[PDB]
Parts: C-alpha cells; structure tokens; sequence
RNA sequence: GUAGGAUAGUGGCCUACCAUGGUUUCAACGGGUAACGGGGAAUAAGGGUUCGAUUCCGGAGAGGGAGCCUGAGAAACGGCUACCACAUCCAAGGAAGGCAGCAGGCGCGCAAAUUACCCAAUCCUAAUUCAGGGAGGUAGUGACAAUAAAUAACGAUACAGGGCCCAUUCGGGUCUUGUAAUUGGAAUGAGUACAAUGUAAAUACCUUAACGAGGAACAACUGGAGGGCAAGUCUGGUGCCAG
C-alpha cells in the first residue's frame, strides 16, 4: 500500500556531541502525513538506535502529500541524548518531563519585589507583625 | 532589527490607460491564453520589457568582449531553458524581440491544453487550481508556472486525486453511496 | 551667437549660480522654499484638516452656470483660521447640520478655486466621524446625533 | 426645495433579482466571446454598446 | 609668536608678555531651513529631479541648562548634586521624581497596534555549560507595502448559430459551437474538525480523516457610461433647480 519509505539524507557523524545527525526524508504513497513517533521506530529500526536515543524535529510535509523533509538524530546513547538535547525536544520526545513554573510576568514581579525588599524577609515579616498592634 | 525582507512592485501598469486598440489586444490575448485579469499580461510585459533592456545593456557593449559575452550567453540559455526562444535563435539579438504571446504559451495554464488533458484552455485552468496536474510528482497549482521544457513531458494528471485515478472523488463517493442506500 | 550661457571648462559655478537664480521664477519652486503652505495656506501644508462648522451658507455661483452652491462657514481646528468649504452630492448641507465636527480636503487645484464656486477651496469629507458621500448613498448610517 | 430637492423628488425604483455575472476569469472569457469570436455585425462600424435601431 | 599652566596627549585648550594679524564677490560674516550626515529611496532613454524621522554605519539627547562621583571607559541620566519648568506622597515638620526602552494612557492631532507569550532561536553580560535579557524572538491587532491566486468545471437532453452529402421546395443535422430556475454524474477548499505535524508552549502554515454548492448561494466591490478617455443620442424623475 505505501510501506512508510523512509530514508536519512546528509549524514554528519558527530564524535563531538556523541551522535549522528541527518535530515529525515520520508514518503507517504497514498497515505498522508508520517507521524512522529513512527518515524522514530523506523530509524531505531534502520540504525539499531532505540527510538529513546532517536530525537526528530522540523519536517513539514511537502505539498500534496507525498513527501516530508525534518531533521533526524541518533545519539550514541540515552543518557547522552538527555544530557545534550534542549529540554523542549525531550519533552515532545516523552523523555523527560515537563518542568513545572510560574508565568514568565509573575516571575518577574517576584524578582522585583525581592530587588525592593534587603538581607532576609524574616526581619521583615516580624516588624510587619509589630506594626500589626500600632 | 534583522534586514528588510525585499520586495518589488514587479508588474507595471501601462502609462496610459485606455488606448483602445492595445486595450482589445489585451482581450485577445486573455481569450487566447485563459486570463483572469489584464494584470497577469502586465507582469507578462514587465518580464519580457526587463529581458529587452538587458539584451539593449549587452548590445551597448561590444560582442567578444567579457560581460557581454558572458552574460548574455547566461540569460540566453536561460531562455531556452524556459521554452520561449528556439534552438535556432541564440544570438542574443533574438531575444530582443521575444513577444508576451510567446512567454504567456510556455505557462502550465497552457501546457496542460496544448498537451491535450483538460479540453478547453480554461478547464485545464481550473484543474491546476483544484489539486490535479503534478509537474514532478508534485502538484503545481499555479496557472502562471511557466514549464521549463525539459520536463513538460513530464506533465501528468496527479499521482493522488482523480484523473490521474488514485480516488475517484466526492461526488462519485457520494452516488456511490446513494447507490448502497438504494 | 554663443547664446548666452557660458560654454567655458570651467565656466561651471557661474552656471550654476544662473540656475539657482533662475529658479526663484519657477512657483512650485518658490512655494516649496520659502514654506508658503507652512505660513499660510489655511491648512499646514497638509491634506486635511479637521473644523469646527461655524455656519451653512449658500454661496451665488460663478457665471454661465447659475445656482446657489451650499457651501459651510469652517473654523479649522488646529491653526484657528476660518476658511469655506463646498459640501457636494444632492442634499449633504442637511446631514452636515451645524456646530458638528467636519474633516475638510482640499478640493483639486493645489489651493486656487473649483471651477465655478467662488472663494471656495474645501470639500467636506467627514461629518463627525462618517463620510458624506456614504450617507448619501445610505449603504452606511450615521451615529445618531 | 432649496436643499436636495430632486433626491427626494424621484421614485425608488428596485433592484431586479437578475442572475450574477460571473467573477474572475468568466466575465473576461464572456468579454473575448462578445468581442472577436462572436463578431456583432456591422451596417459600416463597430459598436460596443448599440443603441435600439430608432431615432 | 615666545614661555608657562593644564591635559592621557597635540594644540589660544588656558595664563603671561609681545606682534597685528586672520577670513572674504573662488560669497567671508549674517539670516533661514516644516536640515541630524551618509548608505540609500522614488521616479527612470541619456542628463536629471525630488526625498532620506525610519532595520546598517556615524553623530547627538535622555524635561531644560549646568556640575561631578565611581570607573579602563560616562561629563552616564532605568548614577548622583543643584537651579529652572513641570509635577507626586504627606500626620506639614519633611520625602520622593524624569517612558525620546517595552506595553499602556492622556494630550495633541488628517495621522500610528497588545498594559499578551518566552528565552527554544539570535546574540549579549557576569564570579560565568548552569542565571538574566520588553536587546531579541513568538503570536495579537494590521487592506503601510509586496507576492501567489477561489469566486464553478465537464457532461447530457432541450432551443438557436456555423461548416454543408445535395442546395427538383423541404430536410436529415451525418460534423462543430452558444443558450435553458433543465438535470446528471466528477472534484474543490473557503469554512469546520479527530488526528499528526509545528512550537519554548501555543497559534497559523504545510498533511490528513469526517462534513461540507446549485443560484435562496459556500453571493465582488469600486468607480464611471458627451468629450479629454474605454463604454448608453436607453427610459422616467428634474426643468438654472438639485446637482
Ligand atoms: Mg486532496
Ligand atoms: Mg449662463
Ligand atoms: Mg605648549
Ligand atoms: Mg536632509
Ligand atoms: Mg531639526
Ligand atoms: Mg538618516
Ligand atoms: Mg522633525
Ligand atoms: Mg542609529
Ligand atoms: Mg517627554
Ligand atoms: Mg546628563
Ligand atoms: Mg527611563
Ligand atoms: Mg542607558
Ligand atoms: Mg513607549
Ligand atoms: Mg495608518
Ligand atoms: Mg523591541
Ligand atoms: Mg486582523
Ligand atoms: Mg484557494
Ligand atoms: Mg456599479
Ligand atoms: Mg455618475
Ligand atoms: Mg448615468
Ligand atoms: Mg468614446
């Protein structure tokens, strides 16, 4: 039917952050769109890699389905992906997880607030505690 | 701050608006070659009217020596490339007179009808429009593509879609399913 | 003859000087030095101007055509001058009223008058945040009072 | 009046439901057939617009 | 000019003493600029003309003018000290200020956007792989400007134009085109929408399933219709009026 053709253009070998780069070409015939995680299994399946030390982004598929162009890599290991990848990428992967934090505007406010405030809030907090009774 | 993304108000109005007898030549040329707008014949120009003043450019410097020769040469191969000059014409002062007839006949607008597959010069339009002709295995769906003759035998109905014969396609889903109900 | 201008190598300054004087007989020129449209010129060199409508008043056309031209009595708002602009279409006088808001432009002719309304250089475009050739036609309506 | 008299004056008459002439590239096509496939005919001269034959 | 003083240093930069020079119709000096300079922009035969606040390079300025600390580097203004002009907070004794950063408001005006999301990129700073970054990007608004182009297509039957086997009158119409609220099969993405893509996270794009077109819509406006100048000696309403 269409058999999901996969192939791994422009490979770079990287000694350097211990991994092999690449841009993902893939096909569809008849089918659309490849899917993210399957093109992971395909490479691990292509290079011995595990889809857990494969991480791909970019892609955007040609135009009338067909064809997609991302961009593939295949670390040397797991714990090398995890230690060089950005975070986003591992996230999207399943990899690690998403780190939990405040607004960005709410985080600023805060920072503010300590610049304003000096030493330890402790002292702070009981002269505000005093001043409760005047 | 990262640059000006470049533009150019490319396709030029002519300078003065109704001269009746260029005006009806304009129609004839859209009947001729399925335009939507006098528009499209205005670019048409404008990228004919650039080729000239650059052959005018390389005639105002002497032939045998290096600019001339060499870019001229480039652009007329680039021409050919295109599909509007002949093989017989490559001396550069043929492409001075090229004529918009000739660039307007080289689009997938008409390289789909002169090679048979719609039936009607408009119908071949709406077609391109509507996700079939693939120029590669890749669907062009710009009328105004200009083939570039070395693969305008490779124009096909499109791999996906009807015609082509991959899907037969919406309506015919439909009557099918009539047909079951039935 | 020579004709006039020197035709010496370096005879270049002397021209250019001529030029410059020269130029002092051009209008448009002259105008654009001196910023006639900044000192005067109601408006301050610019394509509109919004005013204040002091009053409507019917002014007596020019000749060969004869007729009462519904023009307004406008005080430009920004410089304070008072200058009379026509109101065009069939009607438009009425929907303008009187005391309102009136975004004027300039009627054609770089300043100067419009053909046959004398001592008339305006057209009305807005009334009060509109557009008079829309109310005429009524494909829009207007803000209430 | 002496304001808009004759705007006022007329009577309204109404749109006719007539069907759309088409947009695009089907109102120049419909132009190309009326101009020179067609070809109106001509006593001596061409006529764009031509008027009921009466005075 | 001589000498000193100062300066990181040159130097009337400043001081002392002396000389009388210095610039100028090859426009000095003064006045104006709705003048920051240049790269460049618009126009575009050749020569030109106008514009350049504004993505790059320089220069200035941080309400005005002044003065200075620290520091390699500031005469810094998201440093200080003063005065003016403006203004806040007050228990009246006193305090704090400076959006020509970003966002936003008033104000002015013909005239210009969100008090959004983030450091993933781009680069930058430090004690510095690690933090920060309204620099920067991301969307939002956005008909500034620019590019690409949907707004039916193919049928059949039904009424007319064109080729004509032959034109004793016809006519079949064997062949090709245009018109009908006929009708029929074949797509379509503009919309929507699982998904997957994107992405810092999102949107949106590209990719798809599913629904979604038949004049009632899944509807093109603007201007014009005497000339200049493309196109109405059409019909009524008007009757120097209103335009
Ligand atoms: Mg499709
Ligand atoms: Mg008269
Ligand atoms: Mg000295
Ligand atoms: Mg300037
Ligand atoms: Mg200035
Ligand atoms: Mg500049
Ligand atoms: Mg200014
Ligand atoms: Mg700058
Ligand atoms: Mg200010
Ligand atoms: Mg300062
Ligand atoms: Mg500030
Ligand atoms: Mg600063
Ligand atoms: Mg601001
Ligand atoms: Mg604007
Ligand atoms: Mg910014
Ligand atoms: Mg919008
Ligand atoms: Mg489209
Ligand atoms: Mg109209
Ligand atoms: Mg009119
Ligand atoms: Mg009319
Ligand atoms: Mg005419």
């Amino acid at each position: 039917s269409d058999a999901i053709t996969i192939r791994t253009r422009k490979v770079i070998s990287n000694p350097l952050l211990a991994r092999k780069q690449f841009v993902v070409d893939v096909l569809h015939p008849n089918r659309a769109n490849v899917s993210k995680d399957e093109l992971r299994e395909k490479l691990a399946e292509a290079y011995k890699a595990e889809k857990d030390a494969v991480s791909v982004f970019g892609f955007r598929t040609q135009y009338g389905g067909g064809k997609s162009t991302g961009f593939g890599l295949v670390y040397n290991s797991v714990a090398d992906a995890k230690k060089f990848e950005p975070a986003y990428r591992l996230v999207r992967y399943g990899l690690a997880e998403k780190v939990e934090k405040a607004s960005r505007q709410q985080r600023k406010q805060r920072k503010n607030r300590g610049k304003k405030i000096f030493g330890t809030g402790k002292s702070i907090a009981k002269k505000a505690a005093r001043r409760n009774a005047d | 701050p990262r640059a000006p993304r470049t533009y150019s108000k490319t396709y030029s109005t002519p300078k003065r608006p109704y001269e009746s007898a260029r005006l009806d030549a304009e129609l004839k040329l859209a009947g001729e070659y399925g335009l939507k707008n006098k528009r499209e014949i205005y670019r048409i120009s404008f990228q004919l009217s650039k080729i000239r003043r650059a052959a005018r450019d390389l005639l105002t410097r002497d032939e045998k020596d290096p600019k001339r020769l060499f870019e001229g040469n480039a652009l007329i191969r680039r021409l050919v490339r295109i599909g509007v000059l002949s093989e017989d014409k490559k001396k550069l002062d043929y492409v001075l007179a090229l004529k918009v007839e000739d660039f307007l006949e080289r689009r997938l607008q008409t390289q789909v009808y002169k090679l048979g597959l719609a039936k009607s010069v408009h119908h071949a339009r709406v077609l391109i429009s509507q996700r079939h002709i693939a120029v590669g295995k890749q669907i062009v769906n710009i009328p105004s593509f200009m083939v570039r003759l070395e693969s305008e035998k490779h124009i096909d109905f499109a791999r996906t879609s009807p015609f082509g014969g991959a899907r037969p396609g919406r309506v015919a889903r439909k009557r099918a399913a009539a047909a079951g109900g039935e | 003859m020579g004709k006039g201008k020197p035709r010496g190598l370096n005879s270049a300054r002397k021209l250019r000087v001529h030029r410059r004087n020269n130029r002092w007989a051009e209008t448009t020129y002259k105008k654009r030095l001196l910023g006639t449209a900044f000192k005067s010129s109601p408006f301050g060199g610019s394509s509109h101007a919004k005013g204040i409508v002091l009053e409507k008043i019917g002014i007596e056309s020019k000749q060969p055509n004869s007729a009462i031209r519904k023009c307004v009595r406008v005080q430009l708002i920004k410089n304070g001058k008072k200058v009379t602009a026509f109101v065009p279409n069939d009607g438009c006088l009425n929907f303008v009223d009187e005391n309102d808001e009136v975004l004027l432009a300039g009627f054609g002719r770089k300043g100067k008058a419009k053909g046959d309304i004398p001592g008339v250089r305006f057209k009305v475009v807005k009334v009060s945040g509109v557009s008079l050739l829309a109310l005429w036609k009524e494909k829009k309506e207007k803000p209430r009072s | 009046a002496r304001a808009g008299k004759v705007k006022s004056q007329t009577p309204k008459v109404e749109k006719q439901e007539k069907p759309k002439q088409p947009k695009g590239r089907a109102y120049k096509r419909l132009l190309y057939t009326r101009r020179f496939v067609n070809v109106t005919l001509t006593n001596g001269k061409r006529k764009m617009n031509p008027s009921p034959s009466s005075q």
